[PDB]
RNA sequence: GAGCUACCUAAAAACAAUUUUAUGAAUCAACUCGUCUAUGUGGCAAAAUAGUGAGAAGAUUUUUAGGUAGAGGUGAAAAGCCU
RNA sequence: GUAAGUUUAGAUUAUAGCCAAAAGAGGGCUCUUCUGGAACGGAAAAAACCUUUAAUAGUGAAUAAUUAACAAC
RNA sequence: CACCAACUUCCUAAACUUAAAUUGGGUUAAUCUAUAACUUUAUAGAUGCAACACUGUUAGUAUGAGUAACAAGAAUUCAAU
RNA sequence: CUCUUAUCUUUAAUCAGUGAAAUUGACCUUUCAGUGAAGAGGCUGAAAUAUAAUAAUAAGACGAGAAGACCCUAUGGAGCUUA
RNA sequence: CCUCAUUGGAUCAGGACAUCCCAAUGGUGUAGAAGCUAUUAAUGGUUCGUUUGCAACGAUUAAAGUCCUACGUGAUCUG
């Protein structure tokens, strides 16, 4: 006697690979939640000389109220607190604190500081490693610089420069990017979100601007090797 | 014992082997380069140098005529053998055959494997292995001492 | 059943070596185990083997001494019944009463 | 790779250099072999005359093959024909480093390459001056008999009419059965034999429990050092070095033999009248003619033997 | 079970008895239920026999913790560090004053075979024996057959 | 004949890990000049001789083209010329074969 | 349970060449059978293979469907056959 | 000299030995009766011969049996 | 003119005196129920209550053994010639 | 057959792939003499002894298998014959 | 009153000696030659057939020994 064979069925896209399927697509019986979009609804363009500056721009920003301010009512309509004098000193709260978590690794409190545009990229390429940011003396204070609004969103794009450290290590402790701790000068722009329509919506930190004219950043301490064209018997090098 | 014996058993028996050969032997002549086992490719070696000799013979030999109409399965290859290879051959002596190892067969028999030529063909050089140049250190020191030698009677 | 068996064997397998220990320091002075062992007793010492093996590895200047004691001792039981008669009893051979 | 690598001395010379180093090997060996010519104005090791009991050196030669002989009787005689070829004396112990009664000569033979050597072999060479051997040999010398390192010896060395004995290594057979290896008689073609021919039959009996050691079974058949006795010396070719002894040698055709007087009890002191160092062609005392026969041999070019 | 086991040899933990002794037992451990039928025997223990063997031993330190407890557990700690734990359920007061007073007898030293009755550091006066003790010598120390 | 017992594993360790039975490490392996490829020493690249087989291939597939069928050889010279290239003297009265591709560096 | 096998009923098939004659005759294929030896012996095969053999117009062989059933059936009796 | 024995009530298993020694009966063996034995020591290995009251820890001791024995006018 | 040696016996502490079918008695592993206990326990009442062995049953994994045994005519330009 | 031999194919052997079977108390698995039931790798006394493979032989492991044989037993069966 | 049931061969042989031949000797009713008897010795050897189922013969030989090894030996084969 014998027993019988039974074919004995990240499994079943291979089973449907190999086998070959007709998936037909679903139309989603409750449509998926947004509490952020994906991109800046108008990427600042910061002005050249921005930086190395040692209340103007401020003024610069009050001129283009006429594309800018008309926003800021739409976000007062719906809070009637959002001022933008005393913003900044918020912003820089969830900032400074938000870069923190990444110390101890709370992603919990992130996702409660950063928006689904944010998360992604500030631990995806700090799995298995063992960062550790501290924040020196800010040189100026931070100033808003560029407000924008469209369900409803709102982003205030944010200046600051301040000195930071950074200390980002390996698996095995040893040093990867940065010095132990030693303080340089950043200014950085920074573009917060907050879903207006929400009643339990707040203010999270939704992306960076990086100016073209900004200067290069320091490099890895190890040495790369970018591999050449890899070639089959027929090719030849050109 | 099989000692003085100077062939291989291949094939079904002795008259297979020939037939094997034979058919070696007529593609070699045919395409002029041709893959095989090294053992079959090393036996038939033997045959394609003796078959040159046979051409240069000449058209008008009878015994030539009757040994390559029996190698020659294909007959049209009979006109190519006493008027290309052998014309081709006239001033070499013997080595008419340039018989190298490659890789093993990638077959899941992993056949030990040789490629067999006619020299002087038309097809692509073969990637022979090259010696070393005179510039090397070993090579200097080397010519170094012969001229030395020479020199001085 | 090994383990408990030689519980026994062991106390046999001491003894012996303690034996073949003593004969080795006893005939380094010239004297055979038989005599050194009966002649010793004879003059009232229970030393145990055990204890003698410990003399004679440790201890061997007292151990000479036991070995011209045991000497002297056989030699007296020589002259002793070597000489027939009434002679007085040597002066190692006197044997302390108790009561 | 910071690991082993093989190499060989063709690996790195270029085409030119390979022609080159062929002919500088080779020259050498010419240069090399010329020195040693003349052993008798070399200083030579003081000659000791012959007494009863002594035994001198042997040769090592190549065997070229077989052919036929005539007596004057009109007999058939085949004979083999040993070469000496390159050969030298090339190490001498005393009898007690030996550890022997005797004392012990090395010799050796037919020259070859310096390519595939050890290092070892090639210093023992250098340090004597010599080109590489094919094999050496190990002869029992008397003391008076001992003969200096260096010095080349020749088929004159022997002389017709004596005696010698020849050992080799007899031709391989491989893994065989018992009929062919013990010449054991079989089993019956017929009448119901069942998968049994050339098979051993019983072992051994049943009481013992065992095989004996030494029992006869299938195994690997020739390849060994054999010995033969009393092989007559019919001729010496002095110009090609060939000496011609009776009957068969062990080995294959081009198999280095070692030829030495036969220790058999008849020719006990025989080697009175031949050279009882060596032969010395230096010496030159008298020039020998090229052919060296034994009396009953019929030379060719003689008349026809007519029995009369 | 000797080879299946470790050994070691007779030993103190600080030459106990040299200068002065002293007991090796340092704590008491006693965990009991104020209502388990279990540590009935150790209930009448603390009542009636703890406070005399505290009071016999000032060097050890007694500690005795009712508390709802299924087993009633001792455990004794040692100057060395050793620490050995005894299960005291449903023993008669009997067995647990007897218990307690051999764990104080006790020393850290683990009770496993020890490979011999005694031990001495001095273990000879007179000189250990060598080969040579009992060879007389000779006359310029010549080695027999040695010419001169 | 069958086994009297069964063959422990420190009786089978002994026989299947011994010297006789590993694998042998290779001290003829050595690296192509032209490709940087690894080769043994005694045979001939097998990334090279890629190189040279297909386009072997490609020259025998334009052969057949222009003999149209079997028991066609010619009776004379063949000769391969590349997009550039035109028959020389020597060349008269020999089969030329026309490949599209310019020559190739290593085909002389 | 007679799709194997034993026997039977009904309806159908096959047998060249050669010599005798006018045939349960002869030589010998197809076909049926299984004499002797070897191989095989968990084999290709739970009875085969390779040779060698016996019959081969007949009491021959083969096909299809039906019948007889265990105290029984069938049997040119081997107590054979009845999955 | 010594501590067992008879009766009452309940109850199975067993009913084929083994070897040594002693006396008989048949006729070397084989029946019958009497005595002993079942080492961890000794006899070489040794169920049956000899030494041995039970079984425990100890690096104590005295002992038992103990294959060995010393041609002859 | 003796020594050695079997807990035979003495000695320190103890112990109270001899194949095995069968017979008398003292404890006990596990789980459930009653009432308690609360890092896994106590007194009772129960039971499919304990396996180194039935050529045991089921399943798993070894040994024999990487062994016996198994398979695709050749070349080339490769549902091709 | 005396009296075997040579050649070729199969198998064998080596390389690559796949991969069984009976069997197996545990094995760190020696020779001789003794003892023993015809009996010893394992007990007594001598002796021998670097360690692991590969390929061979079949003396032994009272070698492994099958439904084999032989005598006897059961108040176990069954077939057959009768007076 | 009657009764009656493991062993040949083939292959390869190991050993005993109570020796069949070969070898060394004592005695003799040993002239020589043939023999007889005994001691010593295990050295190598000890044939091929016919009828046979156990023997029965033929022709030879220096001799055609007697026994033990579970018919020595069937995982070597065979009646
Ligand atoms: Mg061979
Ligand atoms: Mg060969
Ligand atoms: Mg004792
Ligand atoms: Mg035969
Ligand atoms: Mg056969
Ligand atoms: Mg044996
Ligand atoms: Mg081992
Ligand atoms: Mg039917
Ligand atoms: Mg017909
Ligand atoms: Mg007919
Ligand atoms: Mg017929
Ligand atoms: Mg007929
Ligand atoms: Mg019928
Ligand atoms: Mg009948
Ligand atoms: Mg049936
Ligand atoms: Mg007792
Ligand atoms: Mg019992
Ligand atoms: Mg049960
Ligand atoms: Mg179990
Ligand atoms: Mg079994
Ligand atoms: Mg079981
Ligand atoms: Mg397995
Ligand atoms: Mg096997
Ligand atoms: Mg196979
Ligand atoms: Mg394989
Ligand atoms: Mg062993
Ligand atoms: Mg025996
Ligand atoms: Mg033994
Ligand atoms: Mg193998
Ligand atoms: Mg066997
Ligand atoms: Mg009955
Ligand atoms: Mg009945
Ligand atoms: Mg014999
Ligand atoms: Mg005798
Ligand atoms: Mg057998
Ligand atoms: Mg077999
Ligand atoms: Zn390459």
């Amino acid at each position: 006697r014998f027993r019988p064979p039974t074919p004995e069925p990240k499994e079943f896209l291979e089973y449907a690979r190999k086998a070959g399927l007709v998936i037909p697509q679903e139309r989603l019986e409750r449509p998926i939640h947004l509490a952020c979009t994906a991109g800046i609804f108008d990427p600042y363009v910061p002005p050249e000389g921005d930086a190395r500056m040692s209340l103007t721009q401020r003024t610069e920003r009050l001129r283009k109220n006429a594309a800018s301010q008309l926003a800021i009512r739409k976000i007062r309509e719906f809070d009637a607190n959002f001022k933008t004098k005393d913003f900044p000193e918020k912003a820089k709260d969830i900032f400074i604190e938000a870069h923190l978590c990444l110390n101890n690794s709370d992603h919990d409190r992130l996702h409660t500081l950063v928006t689904e545009h944010c998360f992604p990229d500030m631990v995806w390429d700090l799995k298995y490693k063992t960062v550790r940011w501290g924040f020196v003396e800010s040189l100026e204070p931070a100033q808003v610089v560029h407000v924008r609004c469209s369900n409803m969103y709102g982003q205030v794009t944010v200046r600051l420069h301040t000195r930071q450290t950074l200390a980002i290590y390996d698996r095995f402790g040893r040093l990867m990017y940065g010095q132990e701790d030693v303080p340089k000068d950043v200014l950085e722009y920074v573009v917060f979100e907050r879903h207006l329509m929400n009643p339990y919506g707040s203010w999270r930190m939704h992306a960076k601007i990086v100016p073209a004219w900004a200067p290069p950043k320091q490099p890895i301490l190890k040495t790369l090797m970018i591999p050449g064209p890899q070639l089959k018997p027929w090719e030849e090098y050109e | 014992i099989s000692h003085g014996r100077v062939y291989r058993r291949l094939g079904l028996g002795p008259e297979s082997r020939i037939h094997l050969l034979r058919n070696l032997l007529t593609g070699l002549v045919r395409h002029e380069r041709i893959e095989a086992t090294w053992a079959r490719a090393d036996e038939m070696r033997g045959y394609a140098e003796k078959l040159i000799d046979y051409g240069k013979l000449g058209d008008t030999n009878e015994r030539a005529m009757r040994m390559a109409d029996f190698w020659l399965t294909e007959k049209d290859l009979i006109p190519k053998l006493f008027k290309v290879l052998a014309p081709r051959f006239q001033g070499q002596n013997g080595n008419y055959t340039r018989m190298l190892q490659i890789p093993n067969r990638k077959e899941q028999d992993r056949a030990k494997m040789a490629v067999i030529e006619y020299k002087g063909n038309y097809l692509p050089p073969l990637p022979l292995p090259h010696r070393d140049s005179n510039l090397t250190l070993l090579n200097q020191l080397l010519l170094g001492l012969q001229q030395d030698l020479h020199h001085n009677q | 059943v090994k383990c408990t068996k030689a519980r026994r064997l062991k106390k046999r397998n001491l003894r012996t070596l303690w034996i073949n220990r003593i004969t080795a320091a006893s005939q380094e002075h010239g004297l055979k185990y038989p005599a050194f062992i009966v002649n010793l007793i004879k003059c009232q010492v229970e030393l145990n083997r055990k204890v003698l093996v410990d003399l004679a590895i440790y201890e061997p200047k007292t151990f000479k001494s036991l070995a011209a004691l045991a000497k002297r001792r056989q030699q007296e039981g020589f002259a002793a019944a070597l000489g027939d008669g009434k002679e007085p009893e040597g002066i190692f051979s006197r044997v302390v009463q108790y009561h | 790779l910071h690991s082993k690598s093989s190499t060989w001395w063709d690996e790195h010379l270029s085409e030119e250099n390979l022609s080159f180093v062929k002919q500088l090997v080779s020259d050498e060996n010419k240069t090399q072999l010329t020195s040693k010519l003349n052993p008798l104005k070399d200083e030579p090791w003081p000659l000791h005359p012959w007494e009863p009991g002594s035994f001198r050196v042997g040769l090592i030669a190549l065997k070229l093959g077989m052919m036929p002989l005539w007596t004057k009787d009109g007999q058939k005689h085949a004979v083999t024909l040993l070469q000496v070829q390159d050969c030298h004396v090339l190490k001498y112990t005393p009898k007690e480093d030996h550890n022997g009664k005797i004392a012990a000569l090395t010799v050796g033979g037919k020259t070859v390459s310096r390519f595939y050597k050890p290092d070892s072999r090639l210093e023992f060479y250098r340090d004597l001056g010599l080109p590489p051997k094919q094999i050496h040999k190990i002869f029992h010398v008397t003391d008076n008999a001992v003969i200096k390192p260096g010095t080349p010896l020749y088929a004159a060395h022997f002389r017709p009419g004596q005696y010698v004995d020849v050992t080799a290594k007899t031709i391989g057979k491989g893994f065989q059965g018992v009929m062919k290896r013990w010449g054991f008689k079989g089993q019956p073609a017929s009448h119901g034999q069942t998968k049994t021919h050339r098979r051993p039959g019983a072992i051994s009996t049943g009481d013992i429990a065992r095989v004996w050691p030494g029992t006869k079974m299938p195994g690997r058949m020739g390849n060994q050092n054999r010995t033969v006795y009393g092989l007559k010396v019919w001729r010496v070719n002095t110009k090609h070095n060939i000496i011609y002894v009776n009957g068969s040698v062990p080995g294959h055709k081009n198999c280095l033999v070692k030829i030495k007087d036969s220790t058999l009890p008849a020719y006990k002191d025989s080697c009175k009248n031949l050279p009882f160092p060596t032969y010395f062609p230096d010496g030159d005392e008298e020039e020998l003619p090229e052919d060296l026969f034994d009396e009953s041999v019929w030379q060719p070019s003689e008349p026809s033997i007519t029995f009369a | 079970t000797g080879r299946g086991t470790s050994s070691r040899f007779l030993t103190s933990v600080l030459h106990n008895g040299l200068g002065r002794y002293v007991q090796q037992l340092q704590r008491l451990s006693l965990s009991l239920s104020r209502d388990a039928p279990s540590s009935r025997g150790a209930r009448e223990f603390v009542e009636r026999e703890v406070t005399d063997f505290a009071r016999r031993n000032p060097g050890v330190v007694v500690y005795v913790n009712p508390r709802p407890c299924a087993m009633p557990r001792i455990v004794a700690e040692y100057l060395n560090g050793a620490v050995r734990e005894e299960n005291v359920n449903s023993k008669s007061v009997e067995e647990i004053k007897s218990l307690v007073q051999k764990l104080a007898d006790q020393s850290g030293l683990d009770v496993i075979r020890i490979r011999k009755p005694f031990h001495t550091d001095n273990p000879s006066i007179q000189g250990q024996w060598h080969p040579f003790t009992n060879k007389r010598t000779a006359l310029h120390g010549l080695r027999p057959r040695e010419l001169r | 004949a069958a086994p009297k017992n069964r063959r422990t594993i420190e009786v089978n360790r002994c026989r299947r890990r011994n010297p006789q039975k590993l694998i042998k490490i290779k001290n003829n392996i050595d690296i192509c000049p032209e490709c940087g490829h690894l080769k043994q020493k005694h045979v001939l690249c097998g990334y090279c001789y890629e190189k040279v087989r297909q386009e072997t291939t490609k020259i025998r597939q334009q052969i057949g083209a222009q003999e149209g069928g079997p028991f066609r050889a010619p009776s004379v010279e063949t000769m391969v010329l590349y997009t550039g290239e035109k028959p020389s003297e020597k060349d008269q009265g020999k089969r030329i074969v026309e490949r599209n591709i310019k020559r190739p560096s290593w085909f002389t």
